[PDB]
């Protein structure tokens, strides 16, 4: 129903960002919300057809909203400061009420400096042989060593297609200098299966962490590697050890 | 699906006095569905500058408009209503009776 | 004394001669106040009355919503159905929709309904209760079970014995002038004669308001009395009424014909015979 | 307008109960209720007036004065985890424009069948030098402690849920980039 | 004041 794009949006504080909103195809009322970290999210404005109708007060003349042809809305931030950072949320309905739908976001985080914007490093850690006995069970743990910001998709790839059971990433991660406001983050995640299925020479599990960073849009002239989107990963074979 | 065949109302807003001015209203009503065909008549010829009301209905969900129009009533002058409307084999003309 | 704010939705499908037709009209008695029509290219709610022009711009852009939301809905619900009923998108359909709430003569609240209609039959009908619906066929039973949620949360309740009633006091208020203004009935026999065995005599009710009236013939001594042609009131266009009463009479006996007329503009009842 | 309790714990099959406040309910008011799923943003489970509703979702009771309203989740599971939101306005002059709480966030730790709390250690498979802590099979009731110094890193728990099987463990992970693999 | 549908059929 009510798809949003992009997914994620990084921004050098100052610059400007437009996402948008595809709401259900009859949906004629379209809204949008804004939701920062454990909070609930504050409307912004709603729309009925290509008509703007109410309009929060407190949001900045720097947003403004648009919904042309009265299908697909876009939202407009200029001159982005930090406290723009949050969940851009868009929802639809059919007139009041029913069918109030919302989608999954835009996650948008502005940057005092694109130079603060890393990749992660990824390493899988191999179960400990003293569990194997213990528990005839065995928990392969995963790292993304530390990135900046949390812009990242941990998946389990078990023989080359995606696994659920016995997995489990960090309800959402850590600083590796918690006093500095933008520490790179570090996040972990386990996947544990049988003793005999690790032991198995011929299975193969792969740690993948997608990172959405930085695009050809963007410009960057310090030395390192251009922190771009990414799938950095790790391997490891089974063994009898 | 209903098809109710219309009923049709000829009248003036005020007693017919001969040279002065007054409105030709026809009335049709109970009828089913709402595309319906009204024009008021002068000596057989159609009058242009008619109004109608707004498309309501009745308890019974029959539609029911008001078409009509100033004119100005003179003894050997012929006025009337025509409407057609699916459920009308030809179009159904009803004469203005100042007495009615 | 007794007042109603009634409202009437039609909706007709026009298969590939542009998107559905919608048309909104509200009444406050026997007098229309408002009105929307979506084949406008910029839609609003307007007045229809004299006493609705100087009425804020937020009210009107409030009512816009509302109706705007209505036709689209209303736009689906006719897809909805042509599917229930398993019908080809040549056929044009009609959906009608009907909410009102009545106070009674001492001014209090006598009913409020919901009303759904499809191809001129009922379709979903609100009950007395405001809560239960009676759907009258399998497909509007699923109409039902997809409406019952709503108005148990008192949805259609709250509309009608408050909602309804509160604004309905406003509209009295806003037109007092005309709207609790009661004009009573000019009323005069006319005679016509058939024959020399018989006479028409027809007793006319003309420019009053509300349009509830009760015109009824009756004569002296014991004689037959052939049965009155009533025609139904109808609109004079100026928001007053009309109606007569006609009886077929033998000649000479026409003075014994006494024609009365109930309506709240006139003190008491009045009586008229043919004045020759 | 609308208070709630800010977080709630539950174990799983415990049937939740998150009960809200609006003593200045309009005559005219609906009680709507909205779950967010971490990630997802929110969906709608269930709206009230006075009578009590039920649902796939979720039940809610409504008391008579109509100041409170209480929301009810049964055999609650892991899935159930989420914020949990309580709405009061009427659409019809709103416009369906909603206002979000900050609600009320619901953990659902597990049943931990047989406790067997150890801390184990792997070795990076591609480099062997780097080694991480893994501290699992705790009993939902334990209060994993955040870090000492800067260059030693501690994430919350975390249940794991081995579908074929059964079996939900909790499990934490512990580094340093001097550093034992004890002390946590 | 009308009323908008909180349902459809």
């Amino acid at each position: 129903g009510v798809s949003q794009n992009p997914r994620h949006k990084i921004t050098k504080r100052g610059q400007n960002v437009t996402f948008r909103c595809d709401p259900i195809s009859e949906h004629n009322r379209l809204y949008w919300y804004r939701q920062t970290l454990g909070q609930g999210p504050e409307f912004l404005t709603y729309f009925q057809n290509e008509a703007q109708l109410e309009k929060s007060r407190l949001l900045s003349d720097r947003f403004s909203a648009e919904r042309p042809k009265g299908s697909f809305s876009t939202l407009e931030i200029q001159r982005t400061e930090q406290g723009d950072s949050a969940m851009y949320l868009c929802a639809s309905s059919l007139g009041r009420e029913y069918g109030y739908t919302f989608g999954s976001g835009t996650r948008l985080t502005v940057v005092e400096d694109l130079n603060k914007v890393f990749p992660p490093e990824v390493a899988v850690f191999e179960p400990s042989e003293a569990e194997i006995s213990h528990t005839q069970k065995a928990t392969l743990v995963c790292l993304a060593t530390g990135f900046y910001p949390d812009h990242v998709e941990l998946s389990w790839w078990v023989n080359g297609k995606e696994v659920h059971s016995g997995v489990c990433t960090d309800p959402q991660p850590l600083k590796e200098q918690p006093a500095l406001n933008d520490s790179r983050y570090a996040l972990s995640s386990r996947l544990r299966v049988s003793a005999t299925f690790w032991q198995d020479p011929r299975n193969h599990f792969r740690c993948q962490v997608q990172f959405y960073g930085l695009s050809e849009n963007d410009e960057w002239t310090q030395d390192r590697a251009k922190p771009v989107t990414q799938i950095v990963s790790a391997e490891a074979w089974g063994r009898a050890d | 699906m209903i098809q109710r065949t219309p009923k049709i109302q000829v009248y003036s807003r005020h007693p017919a006095e001969n040279g002065k001015s007054n409105f030709l209203n026809c009335y049709v009503s109970g009828f089913h569905p709402s595309d319906i065909e009204v024009d008021l008549l002068k000596n057989g010829e159609r009058i242009e500058k008619v109004e109608h009301s707004d498309l309501s209905f009745s308890k019974d969900w029959s539609f029911y408009l008001l078409y009509y129009t100033e004119f100005t009533p003179t003894e050997k002058d012929e006025y009337a209503c025509r409407v057609n409307h699916v459920t009308l084999s030809q179009p159904k003309i009803v004469k203005w009776d100042r007495d009615m | 004394g007794s007042h109603s704010l009634k409202y009437f939705h039609t909706s007709v499908s026009r298969p590939g001669r542009g998107e559905p037709r919608f048309i909104s009209v509200g009444y406050v008695d026997d007098t229309q106040f408002v009105r929307f029509d979506n084949d406008a290219a910029s839609p609003r709610m307007v007045p229809r009355a004299p006493w609705m022009e100087q009425e804020g711009s937020e009210y009107w852009d409030r009512e816009t919503r509302s109706a705007r939301d209505t036709a689209q809905i209303f736009r689906v619900n006719l897809r909805t159905l042509r599917g229930y009923y398993n019908q080809s998108e040549a056929g044009s359909h009609t959906l009608q929709w009907m909410h009102g709430c009545e106070l009674g003569p001492d001014g209090r609240f006598l009913r409020g309904y919901e009303q759904c209609a499809y191809d001129g039959k009922d379709y979903l009908t609100l009950n007395e209760d405001l809560r239960s619906w009676t759907a009258v066929d399998t497909a509007a039973q699923i109409s039902e079970q997809k409406s019952n949620d709503a108005s148990e949360a008192e949805h259609q309740r709250a509309y009608l014995e408050d909602t309804c009633v509160e604004w309905l006091h406003k509209y009295l208020e806003k037109g007092k002038e005309t709207l609790l203004h009661l004009e009573p009935p000019k009323t005069h026999v006319t005679h016509h004669p058939i024959s020399d065995h018989e006479a028409t005599l027809r007793c006319w009710a003309l420019g009053f308001y509300p349009a509830e009236i009760t015109l009824t013939w009756q004569q002296d001594g014991e004689g037959h009395t052939q049965d009155t042609e009533l025609v139904e009131t109808r609109p004079a266009g100026d928001g007053t009424f009309q109606k007569w009463a006609a009886v077929v009479v033998p000649s000479g006996e026409e003075q014994r014909y006494t024609c009365h007329v109930q309506h709240e503009g006139l003190p008491e009842p009045v009586t008229l015979r043919w004045k020759p | 307008k609308t208070t709630q309790p800010i977080s709630m714990d539950s174990y799983e099959g415990q049937e939740v109960n998150i009960t809200c406040s609006h003593n200045n309910i309009a005559t005219n008011d609906y009680i709507t209720w909205y779950q967010q799923f971490p990630s997802q943003g929110p969906r709608f489970i269930i709206q009230g007036y006075k009578t009590k509703v039920t649902n796939e979702v979720a039940s809610l009771f409504i008391p008579a004065d109509r100041k409170s309203s209480t929301l009810s989740l049964p055999r609650v599971s892991l899935s159930d985890t989420a914020v949990y939101y309580c709405l009061v306005g009427s659409s019809f002059n709103q416009g369906g424009k909603l206002i979000f709480g900050q609600g009320t966030e619901l953990s659902v730790k597990p049943n931990i069948q047989n406790p067997d709390p150890a801390v184990y250690q792997l070795r990076d498979s591609k480099s062997s030098d780097k080694s991480v802590c893994l501290f699992t099979d705790f009993d939902s009731q334990t209060n994993v402690s955040q870090s000492k110094d800067s260059d030693v890193y501690i994430t919350d728990k975390c249940v794991l849920d081995m579908r074929s099987m059964d079996f939900k463990s909790n499990s934490a992970v512990a580094w340093s980039n001097d550093f034992a693999c004890a002390n946590a | 004041r009308m009323y908008s549908p909180v349902s459809i059929a």
